[PDB]
RNA sequence: GUAUAAGCAAUUAUACAGCGAAACUGCGAAUGGCUCAUUAAAUCAGUUAUCGUUUAUUUGAUAGUACCUUACUACAUGGAUAACCGUGGUAAUUCUAGAGCUAAUACAUGCUGAAAAUCCCGACUUCGGAAGGGAUGUAUUUAUUAGAUUAAAAACCAAUGCCCUUCGGGGCGGUGAUUCAUAAUAACUUCUCGAAUCGCACGGCCUUGGCCGGCGAUGGUUCAUUCAAAUUUCUGCCCUAUCAACUUUCGACGGCUGGGUAUUGGCCAGCCGUGGUGACAACGGGUAAGGGUUAGGGCUCGGAGAAGGAGCCUGAGAAACGGCUACUACAUCCAAGGAAGGGCAGGCGCGCAAAUUACCCAAUCCCGACACGGGGAGGUAGUGACAA
């Protein structure tokens, strides 16, 4: 491994640190503001860029380097039964090391550039529950 | 000419010599001109570097060489990088011993020239030109990058190098055909500039007429005037001249230079920057008549000669500068200042000083939009230094102004050494100097400023008169608002305020009445007031309790535990409903107090007194009242219902004030 | 190549212009937001009848179009561009109707000396100098420094100088110029931002009809001040 | 597993890789003074 | 035989679908160019748009900036001494993006002797952090390549100092 | 743009002039179309984004960049070829050898009339216009700085005030965001551009030796715009559990580091972590491969290969099947030494059968140096007792 840096901030000078807000009423937190901890795939310290769609969900393996599965549920209708039928979406999203990851939690996502096969999204705000396993059920 | 260098280089090939056998390939490859810097940067800096054994054999031809793909104009493009990068590349890749020779190369007829003889001046040198002027442009350029290239090893090329720059100065400014002999000087001045500052250990004192014939004769008499725009080249060697120890006397030599320097910082219609320009010339001048032997070697001329007869022209045309316009840019502020400080330990008598002290007050109660606390901090040192001059035991109304000054300063300053230093311009004021009074002062702030054990031993000393009083008062008001080491300091200060507060009304004859009411109106209601915005509820309680010592002690003056808070909460409701209050007390102590209550059925409490003193209090107040309110809407989203609830409550009290007022 | 019917359906062609239908050539204005000029000669104006015809019109320098003459059969002329035919002396500008179709009008030179423009944007250029992009591709240098994105700009057309501006506002009247409610004259009242991509305008008619169109689709016509003379 | 890309022998028969070259023994030597040589090497 | 498609590749879910289309143009990506110290080798490539990008294969020299003085220069390049990527490459003295290497010191310490005056390496304004002024003393500094190489066609970058100088020291002693 | 055709057609001031074969130069051929093992939300359709990229042509603007020791100088820039003329070889057509020319908007260099030029400031000022002070493009790549009133921000904010008064009053660049746009310094490139071009009118100053002077055509750096192309975000397939486990068997999911790509990306190479999918139907199997335009029907739009693998070439756009290169499978000419080459349409397909080998780009439309050249879409025509 190398040294990891922020790109184009001139660190041993002898005579600081840049993260940019995302906008879209948003707030950057505090480790992310004084933590000195350093990715390029985060959205307050890298350069990766938040446009387009504004998603939410509910992470359901948070067991994995800086990224979450989120279980998209919904209701289906099928013409046949007239009836509304339940479908979980499995998507992916760079979690930055900013915030304090909880599983069950519900989580809002925005689509970014393409950072890796499923990565396409970066957390924006957790809000912490009290969500349960893989039993729970509930559409959002 | 690039085809005349490649015949030429054959030719030298032809001469077949061990010598330049095996370089001859680097030879071709720095000549074909689309491999120039790749053949250079592996000719030097490359595996195959040239051998020390036949060096003295290959170095002239490859100098030849250099000095012609240097020159060449044919292949250059525009700009730095057409050109002057190269030549620049070529003398940054040379060597010290090869400059020499290549400098021998470049200066044709003026290799062997003198400039001063035993006598001062070679006219018979400068009445005859071996040069022709675009020539000599390129010879400076060519000297200025060797010079800035080489640093400190042009010590073994001074008495060549001096010749050279000097002759095509002094032609220009025989001259002063314009635009050559134009850039000529400004680019002999640059070399030179950075040739003084390369070389302090030359002795340049054999002559003195050439900086004379430089300087005096075409601009002294108009230098203000053109100077107010910006810096010059002979502004930059007046610069590096004051920098360096040695080269200084050279302005004693002209004497109306350095009165001239000032009068461009007298000109108010400056660019700011010759003004700062100028200040820094006498912050290396001064600098220098302040150092150790090294510069004591020059030191006594210095003091004797350059700032001797012209202090009193300095600080008049500093005065001039610092009452002259209402605006001032803050590095122009810092940096005079800055020349101030170190301008007073260099002279110890002067005219001006009474001058120097009223504009010493006047920046100190300038507001601190214009002026720094760092520059405040700054004007105090100066005070320190200039007020041990005997002056003050004349022009009284002088002394008693710059007095109201230092106390007004004791309250304001944060910084321990600039409260030291606070105590010290107090020590020199008894000093100087109501003596034993002021001393008593000085003791105070002293054992003020000193740690714990001697502070509190400060509050129960003065524990246990007016312009005595005054700063005490002030640093009084200070040290209320200090929060909290035990607390300790604030309960003591609160007492002494009391024991001063119990002085004030003790003493109740009528000029005294007026004065001491004035005093204690506009330096203590206020600190109230502010004391009331502080959120330190350790401050809060011994403002509440001071201000209890106020109201109880005073009232002739005109203008004046939860069950037993709001005990105290209903009969002020009470107290208000019998008199309905003054409005700048609601306003400004009440308000912020129950504020703080509802921010940290006390609440409810709280607004419904809000509500009855909002009936009490003045409508454009209330204006702004209810605009910060609805901003603390707009702002604070952890108390909606509480800021809500305040809102209904206080229009509400809008409606009945409208019925009533009907 | 496209045929007649895959032709857009607001320049129009009758059902004897053959199976075809010429496509417009690349220029200022977008391919579906454009007519050429062979349809403007041949098939609206019907000054001419053939591809050779309007060919040797367009080939002698007697067609202008907002100030230059243009040789080519197919430069697309879409939006409020004005044709100047000097042998018949006429002005015409292209509006749009109630329908969403392109109407041609008659303007002889007093308003027909001016343009009026789009604001597409607004940058520095080379040099550190501000630019100005209107809808017309057209490019200002050294601007008005209070003309921001969605402007509207009465252009001199002679020396090409910003003579007016008009300001984006909310009780100021429009013209709408896409979208399904596509060429309804009325007032914008309410502007809504949503912020993070494609905020609407509230735009009624002078007549009591509300809609909802996206501002990349307004175009600032003027707040009462009919700058050009819409059809009667 | 950390090696899928080639990083663990693989003992699979490839099926193209089959039947490229027949063994053509080129030795010039009887192959009793080679292993003699080999037990006579530096060790004995 | 090179492509960037992501057809060949198994789906999100982990399934193979067969997908068989052919390699176009777009998706082209070319082969490697092992950047080595030599005499200046460089090869163009015009890309998509005609655009020109010059793949370099032997380097000599390439610029370094000791930007914190405000100065650069070009210099030569001795020779790869650790690389984050491959052990090969350090191995191979590949000159790549974010490689550190040791470049000569002679025009740099020409320019401060010039500069500020005093000798480096054999005022208070002039002051060096001391592994860099054992770096001098042996001549041979320690810098990082941050230009691509490859695609830029120039080994340029920024001469190491402090924090990541003595990080790069612990990590050449592992 | 290049004419000395030994090409025509002429004279009233003779380098050239009108027309102009051949040839050089620039553009064009990313399709019009043919065949066949198929593609089961990956394509596709809606719906977004490109702050992740490219773009010949379109139209719009656009570039201040001198001097800088050649000086006892230089001042109408170079060299090649084609077409042509003549000498030939072989069986073999520009398959071509030798010899002799000449042009450019083909390929290329490119200090100079001069003591100035051009930007910034500007004191003094009669709007006077200026004394005299600083400075010398662009493209690539890197580093650094600025990208904006102060940061002792202890500012501004409590203008709830202060002061006068007649008490009525009066005074005190853009985005949601970016290291974006943009500017500046250090250097860097075996690195570009900053017009040695053509046609037409032809006017002002009079140093009558010129000095200035317009309209275009072609070309050129950057930025738009257009035409596009590339990926990309949420939803939507037909049926099945004789398909319940699948992936890691071409890395399966990450993060870091680089390479390559126009750019993002396990897309690929190292390093380590442990995954990711699934009874809400993964995965497999079957092959039978629609959307929009809403009275209606109509209308419109919708993978692999050019004898076979493999590699390469131009170009803004192709892995063109257009070319080449080697192997394989065929086939043709010959003086037996050698040389070039690969498709579709028609008829028979029993010995007995049945719709043209038609005409033109005339209109709509497309491509070019270009009004004139060229178009296998398009229309016109002929046959018919199968019907009606």
């Amino acid at each position: 491994r190398a040294f990891l840096k922020q790109p184009h901030i001139f660190l041993n000078s002898k005579v600081r640190r840049w993260y940019k807000d995302v906008g879209l009423g948003f707030k950057t937190p505090k480790t992310a503001i004084e933590g000195h901890y350093i990715d390029k795939k985060c959205p307050f310290t890298g350069m990766v860029s938040i446009r387009g769609r504004i998603l939410t969900g509910r992470v359901v393996s948070t067991k994995m380097h800086r990224t979450i599965i989120i279980r998209r549920e919904y209701l289906h209708y099928i013409p046949k039964y007239n009836r509304y039928e339940k479908r979980h979406k499995n998507l992916a999203a760079h979690v930055s090391p900013a915030f304090r990851v909880e599983e069950g939690d519900m989580v809002v996502v925005g689509q970014c550039r393409p950072l890796s096969k499923t990565v396409r999204f970066n957390v924006l705000r957790v809000l912490p529950r009290t969500g349960k396993s893989v039993k729970k059920f509930q559409k959002f | 000419d690039i085809e005349l260098q490649k015949l030429a280089l054959k030719a030298i090939l032809t001469w077949k010599s061990e010598g330049i056998k095996p370089y001859q390939e680097h030879l071709e490859y720095l000549l074909d001109e689309a491999r120039f810097k790749n053949e250079l940067t592996v000719l030097f800096q490359g595996d195959n570097k040239i051998l020390p054994e036949h060096r003295s054999e290959v170095i002239p031809v490859l100098l030849h060489l250099l000095y012609g793909r240097a020159i060449s104009r044919k292949g250059a493009a525009s700009g730095r990088h057409g050109l002057h990068a190269t030549r620049l590349a070529i003398i940054r890749q040379l060597d010290v011993e090869d400059m020499g020779s290549f400098l021998d190369i470049g200066l044709g007829p003026l290799r062997a020239i003198r400039v001063v003889d035993e006598q001062g001046v070679r006219e018979s040198v400068f009445a005859h030109e071996p040069l022709p002027p675009r020539k000599q442009v390129g010879l400076l350029n060519m000297l200025e990058a060797v010079i800035n290239e080489l640093g400190t090893s042009v010590e073994p090329y001074m008495d060549a190098l001096v010749n050279s720059v000097l002759y095509c100065l002094v032609n220009a400014c025989r001259k002063l055909n314009e635009s050559l002999y134009r850039v000529i000087r400004t680019t002999a001045l640059k070399s030179l500039s950075r040739l003084f500052q390369n070389a302090p250990d030359f002795n340049w004192v054999p002559y003195r007429e050439l900086m004379v014939k430089e300087i005096i004769s075409p601009r002294i008499e108009k230098l203000p005037v053109e100077s107010t725009q910006g810096v010059s080249a002979t502004w930059r060697l007046m610069a590096t001249w004051s920098s360096l120890p040695k080269a200084a006397p050279f302005l004693n030599v002209d004497k109306r230079i350095l009165p001239k320097i000032v009068e461009t910082l007298s000109i108010e219609k400056a660019k700011d920057e010759v003004k700062v320009f100028a200040l820094d010339i006498l912050k290396n001048l001064i600098n220098l008549a302040q150092a150790p032997e090294t510069e004591s070697q020059f030191n006594e001329l210095i003091k004797t000669e350059l700032l001797d007869p012209n202090t009193d022209l300095i600080l008049k045309t500093i005065g001039g500068v610092l009452h002259g316009q209402s605006d001032i840019g803050r590095e122009l502020l810092s940096s005079a200042v800055d020349t101030v400080v170190v301008f007073a330990p260099m002279i110890e008598v002067s005219s001006h000083i009474q001058d120097m002290l009223e504009i010493a007050t006047w920046l100190l109660n300038q507001p601190l939009r214009k002026v720094n606390p760092k520059v405040k901090g700054a004007i105090l040192l100066i005070l320190k230094r200039f007020i041990e001059l005997d002056d003050l035991q004349s022009n009284q109304e002088l002394q008693r102004k710059v007095y109201s000054t230092i106390s007004a300063l004791f309250g304001f300053f944060k910084d321990k050494q600039n409260r030291q230093t606070l105590a010290e311009v107090l020590d020199v004021f008894a000093r100087r100097e109501w003596a034993q009074e002021v001393s008593d002062i000085c003791r105070g702030l002293n054992s003020y400023v000193e740690d714990y054990n001697t502070r509190l031993a400060a509050f129960n000393s003065i524990t246990k008169t007016l312009d005595q009083w005054m700063p005490l008062v002030h640093n009084l008001l200070y040290f209320i608002q200090q929060p909290e080491e035990f607390g300790v300091l604030s309960s003591n200060s609160a007492d002494g305020l009391c024991k001063f507060i119990s002085a004030v009304e003790s003493v109740w004859a009528t000029p005294d009445q007026a004065a001491w009411i004035d005093v204690v109106a506009n330096i203590i209601l206020p600190a109230i007031y502010a004391g009331s915005r502080d959120p330190s509820e350790t401050v809060r309680r011994e403002i509440l309790r001071v201000f209890g010592f106020l109201v109880s002690h005073l009232p002739q003056w005109e203008l004046v535990a939860v069950s037993r808070q709001l005990q105290a909460l209903r009969v002020l409701e009470a107290a208000n409903d019998k008199r309905e209050f003054r409005s700048k007390h609601i306003s400004q102590f009440f308000i912020p107090l129950f504020e703080h209550f509802i921010f940290d059925g006390l609440s409810a409490q709280a607004t419904n007194t809000i509500a009855a003193l909002t009936l009490s209090l003045e409508w454009q107040q209330y204006r702004a009242i209810l605009r910060r309110f609805i901003s603390y809407v707009e702002s604070k989203p952890d108390w909606q219902k509480r800021v809500v609830r305040l809102l209904e409550k206080e229009v509400d009290a809008l409606r009945t004030a409208v019925a009533s007022k009907k | 190549h496209q045929k007649r019917l895959s032709a857009p359906s607001h320049w129009l062609l009758d059902k004897l212009s053959g199976a075809y239908a010429p496509r417009p050539s690349t220029g200022p204005h977008k391919l579906r937001d454009c007519m050429p000029l062979i349809v403007f000669v041949r098939n609206r104006l019907k000054y001419a009848l053939n591809y050779r015809e309007t060919k040797a019109i367009m080939m002698q320098r007697l067609v202008k179009v907002d100030g230059k003459v243009r040789t080519d059969i197919t430069y697309p002329a879409g939006f409020m561009d004005v044709i100047t035919i000097e042998k018949t002396g006429e002005n015409f500008r292209l509006i749009y109707d109630t329908k969403g179709r392109f109407t041609v009008h008659r303007i002889t030179d007093e308003e027909a000396k001016y343009k009026l423009g789009k604001v597409k944007r607004v940058q520095l250029g080379r040099g550190g100098v501000p630019f100005l992009v209107t809808h017309d591709a057209r490019t200002i240098r050294y601007p008005d420094p209070l003309i921001k994105v969605n402007d509207t700009v009465k252009i001199d057309l002679e020396t090409g100088k910003i003579t007016d501006f008009i300001k984006f506002d909310t009780g100021a009247l429009a013209m709408i110029t896409g979208g399904r409610n596509m060429g309804r004259v009325g007032v914008i009242t309410h502007r809504e931002r949503h912020d993070g991509g494609f905020g609407i305008v509230h735009l009624k008619d002078a007549l009591d009809n509300t809609f909802a169109t996206r501002e990349s689709n307004v175009f600032v016509i003027g707040s009462e001040k009919p700058w050009i003379s819409l059809p009667k | 597993r950390r090696a899928s890309k080639g990083r663990k022998l693989r003992y699979t028969v490839h099926e193209k890789l089959q039947n490229f070259m027949a063994p053509e023994d080129r030795r010039s030597w009887e192959e009793h003074a080679i292993d003699r040589l080999f037990g006579t090497l530096f060790g004995q | 035989g090179i492509s960037r498609d992501s057809r060949h590749k198994r789906s999100h879910t982990g399934a193979k679908r067969a997908f068989y289309r052919k390699k176009r143009a777009f998706e082209l990506g070319r082969q490697p160019a092992n950047t080595r110290i030599g005499p200046k080798r460089i090869h163009i490539v015009r890309t998509r748009g005609g655009n020109h990008k010059y793949r370099a294969l032997r380097l000599d020299s390439g610029n370094f900036a000791w930007g914190s003085e405000g100065c650069t220069r070009k210099t030569r390049i001795i020779g790869v001494v650790y690389h984050p990527s491959n052990n090969e490459l350090v191995r191979t003295n590949t000159l790549t993006k974010s490689a550190v290497v040791q470049i000569d010191a002679a025009p740099f310490r020409q320019w401060y002797e010039a500069h500020y005056g005093q000798p480096l390496g054999r005022a208070a304004h002039g002051k060096v952090d001391p592994a860099l002024e054992k770096q001098f003393e042996a001549g041979r500094l320690y810098a990082i390549i941050s230009s691509r190489p490859g695609q830029s066609g120039r080994a340029d970058g920024y001469i190491l100092e402090g924090e990541e100088l003595a990080f790069y020291q612990r990590k050449l002693h592992k």
